[PDB]
């Protein structure tokens, strides 16, 4: 998923 | 008895205002009296920030303090992926284009790590997941090694709490956050200090029983990040001598020296001026504009922010084909640096082989690329980033530019005097007025006259024997900022700044 | 070789499965064999309701272990009003009507603290508020001194997440909660053990990691809890020897043997009856109808969870004035207690010197007051709560009434007719026809014949004689049921149990 | 009152 990093 | 320039942090690129308090440094240092920077702000990377400019001991960090990691050096360096693979019997996925990890076990997806650099010796940071995927912890690590941060997460990655660990992975700090207008604010902090518990309500609370805990009877402070110093002096007890540094133009619009309002950076500062011992200003125009609006409340005083050494790089070998324009300046709307794009758009008209080599980083970096790129002038302009060192590219300098449009006094333009390179500058306060004299060293010009700019600068560029001769003008005023003369005033300041 | 008796918590007042493991527990005591109770779920007064049955040595909590506190004891107490105001500088300002205070720094609001005890030595929680006194963390202490869980709350005091401590204020586990239907759920438990760093889904995969960490080749686990203990027994290899032990009535339908489902405590349990080495069951008749429900699928086996000793206590010493009817039994639907107060309403009028004593506790407490005063028998029923020794109350009972539509023994049965009280039963599942011979110790009456009830207990009030032989022969059934004849069954078991 | 909401 897109959210998995920062 | 120990002199302390407090300002926010360092970081990976230097502001101006972070120069000049490294530049007061090496002055305290050379004259051999007692100096120590004092940063406020969490910097997990203010070690490796740190380590061109200054040393270890010459720093103390509120977090380090209270974390127990104040003077500690980076760690012998750990295999994490080993670790995982090897220890742990997890299964690593690298993510395409990145120094980044997925981990698993028992085929779920646990954590995701970034590393800093691409040996993956240094890791960053590690996210945490839920049996659903929630984010609900991130573990962020010092550069030296050791986990300094855990931040609790709530709904869409929020920040609900933040843990600070000492390196040995025991609790120092606890910090809670409540979204106001969509930004985490602070509302509690908790320490655990000389075996004691401490609580805050904010960071400028810490920061004034941080200042309580360094002073000693003959300490002095400065003041130098005001919109974040000055509210923490604010709440110490006036037997702490403190200075206020202003390091830009006081107030919002500088036109209106009587009526304008104090910038808001300095409103904590000039709403209890009676706490400071002083201020000090960069240049004499700004001493006799803040002396005159404060009612000389109390002393105002001018010592420049930057200063000459004698340069030992190649200074002034021009290539005779090809004339090279530099700008030095943060890529932010201040400095306006698109006039300069346009600048070089009229020039390559008259000068096919000119360029403009743009240092600097911020925010306008895209649009000021896409300007560029619109005009295709892609080989006549160049945004070069952050050199840490600038000293070879000055070599080959035909012209510094300043389109600015205020300054406290701006050490790009005396580092380009300083390396032989006329400035050719809006006259703008403050800075330029006072560091360029018009037809000696460079031209000052009407502030925002892109036509009058235009003029000077195609002048120079059509006259080599004036350009020579601004650039013996150019050595011989960064000779009165010499090293010698700012030492000399910073001695004597400290001297007579402490009641007797 | 250790024998593990997995149950879930102990509360306040002595339930049925909890007293049935401590029965167990000292039955293995007295036969030399080693054996302890296991509890799983979180108590931070667990060793204050232990205390009154059991020793620290004899049982091991889950969440204890994780937090290095088992077989750990009480402190001296911690005078924290004293450190609060003396040592911290705080203010106290008492709640009124409470052991509760409210904690100041200077005119500020930090804590608010509630004590257990009216002495102010058992600290129970305290409350930490933010700037605009939110309730941001809740501290809960264990009754034997140590801070054991911190819980972070989030928007209208909904639980994120929780940190378990040893005793010396280490973190050992942490768990993270989004809310399902209004109620917190775990998404994650991150355990440290071992010097490693174990990660989880929910409590389930916690429990299956504790019971792996306990076992050494040789142990033996006993499931007491099923609807807890099942799943946790479900995710542990094969290789750990577990027993499933019912403690009731196994079918939401006892009437119904062949179609009923397995009642949802027992789903786990039945739906993977290969983990299981055996079932245990406290009765012959209960052993027969899971064998073929189960069609031999692994053994059932009957041993009674309940024994008798000699009692060194008065037995039979009868107030030859009025006639102690008694009822051992929870305030709770199955147990059909506003029967026996209609027996009572109608055997008031012919024997007006009557008394029913019912010792328990539950939700129907109110209902069967209501029905007490409805009928003015006020005088002639009381409900006497819960005492945990009943020895005094059995010296002066005539006879004991059991009214329920479900058992899997009734301890208070043996119990009962152990101390020479004869009872009237009910014959349901299960229990009551393997404990009573009708005429001998007691009768037995067809399920919900309140009219024979009535004419039974009227036939041993008339009969006095009848009463004394019904008492010898209780004393002589309990015999049938002695610590000896269950350690003979125990032994012979645990030797045949492990596979060879 | 607010003031009870201290407490639990
Ligand atoms: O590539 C670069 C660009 C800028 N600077 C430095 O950043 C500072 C810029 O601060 P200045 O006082 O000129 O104005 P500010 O950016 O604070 O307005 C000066 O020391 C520059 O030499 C640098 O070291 N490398
Ligand atoms: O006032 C009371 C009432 C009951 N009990 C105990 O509670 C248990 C109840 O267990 P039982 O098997 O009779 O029934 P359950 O509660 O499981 O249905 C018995 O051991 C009683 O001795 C007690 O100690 N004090
Ligand atoms: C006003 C402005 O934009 N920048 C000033 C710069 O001119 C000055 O040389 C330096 C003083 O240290 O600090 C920056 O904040
Ligand atoms: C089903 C019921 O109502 N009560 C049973 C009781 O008969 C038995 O003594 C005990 C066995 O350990 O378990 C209780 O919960
Ligand atoms: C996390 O970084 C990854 C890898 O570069 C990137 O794919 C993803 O968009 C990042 N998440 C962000 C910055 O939202
Ligand atoms: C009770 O708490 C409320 C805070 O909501 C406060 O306004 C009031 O002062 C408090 N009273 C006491 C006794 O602290
Ligand atoms: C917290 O307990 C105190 C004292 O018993 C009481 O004043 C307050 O109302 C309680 N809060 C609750 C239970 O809402």
């Amino acid at each position: 998923s897109d959210s998995d990093s920062d | 008895a120990m002199n302390y320039f407090v300002g926010n942090s360092l970081g990976v690129n230097l502001t101006g205002i972070e120069k000049a308090i490294i530049n007061r440094l090496n002055l305290f240092k050379e004259m051999g009296r007692p100096a120590q920077c004092v940063f406020l702000s969490w910097n997990r990377y203010l070690y490796r920030n740190a380590q061109n400019y200054i040393t270890s001991s010459d720093y103390i960090n509120m977090y380090d303090f209270f974390q127990e990691a104040t003077y500690l050096e980076r760690n012998e360096p750990f295999d994490w992926l080993s670790y995982w693979t090897d220890e742990c019997h997890y299964t690593l996925k690298h993510v395409e284009n990145s120094h980044d990890f997925r981990i698993y076990d028992q085929e779920r997806f646990l954590m995701y790590a970034h590393f800093q650099d691409p040996k993956y010796r240094i890791l960053d940071y590690v996210n945490h997941f839920d049996s659903q995927r929630r984010k609900v912890k991130r573990d962020f690590y010092d550069v030296r090694g050791f986990l300094s941060c855990s931040r609790i997460l709530v709904d869409k990655q929020q920040t609900l709490c933040e843990f600070f660990y000492n390196p040995e992975g025991d609790t120092k700090l606890e910090k809670y956050f409540s979204y106001k207008d969509g930004k985490p604010e602070v509302q509690k902090i908790i320490v655990y200090y000389a075996n004691k518990q401490y609580f805050f309500n904010n960071e400028t609370e810490l920061g004034a029983f941080f200042i309580k805990q360094l002073y000693q009877h003959g300490d002095l402070f400065f003041s130098d990040r005001n919109v974040y110093t000055a509210p923490i002096f604010n709440l110490t007890p006036e037997s702490i001598p403190v200075v206020a540094v202003l390091h830009s133009t006081h107030i919002k619009n500088i036109d209106a020296l009587d009526s304008s309002p104090f910038k808001n950076v300095y409103k904590a500062m000039f709403e209890n001026l009676s706490r400071y011992r002083a201020i000090i200003v960069s240049t004499e125009q700004q001493k006799l504009d803040v002396e005159k609006r404060i009612n000389h409340t109390i002393p105002v005083v001018n010592i420049p922010v930057g200063y000459s050494e004698t340069i030992d790089t190649p200074v002034q070998t021009l290539d005779q084909r090809s004339v090279k324009l530099i700008s030095v300046a943060r890529y932010s709307p201040e400095k306006q640096l698109h006039q300069q794009i346009e600048l070089i758009k009229r020039l390559v008209s008259y000068v096919p082989k000119i360029e403009l080599h743009m240092y600097g980083f911020g925010s306008e970096s895209k649009k000021l690329n896409e300007l560029i790129q619109k005009y295709g002038l892609e080989n006549h302009v160049y945004l070069r980033g952050f050199l840490s060192n600038l000293d070879q590219e000055y070599s080959d300098a035909y012209l510094s530019l300043i389109t600015s449009n205020m300054e406290g006094f701006s050490l790009a333009l005396l580092e380009s005097l300083a390396h032989g390179v006329p400035v050719i500058s809006y006259d703008i306060k403050y800075g330029p007025n006072e560091l360029i004299t018009s037809d000696f060293n460079g031209y000052l010009i009407t502030k925002n006259d892109e036509d009058a700019l235009f003029d000077k600068v195609k002048y120079v560029i059509d006259h080599p024997e004036v350009q020579q001769r601004l650039s013996k003008g150019s050595l011989a005023k960064a000779q009165q900022y010499s090293k010698a003369s700012l030492i000399k005033q910073w001695d004597q300041f400290v001297r007579l700044i402490l009641e007797h």
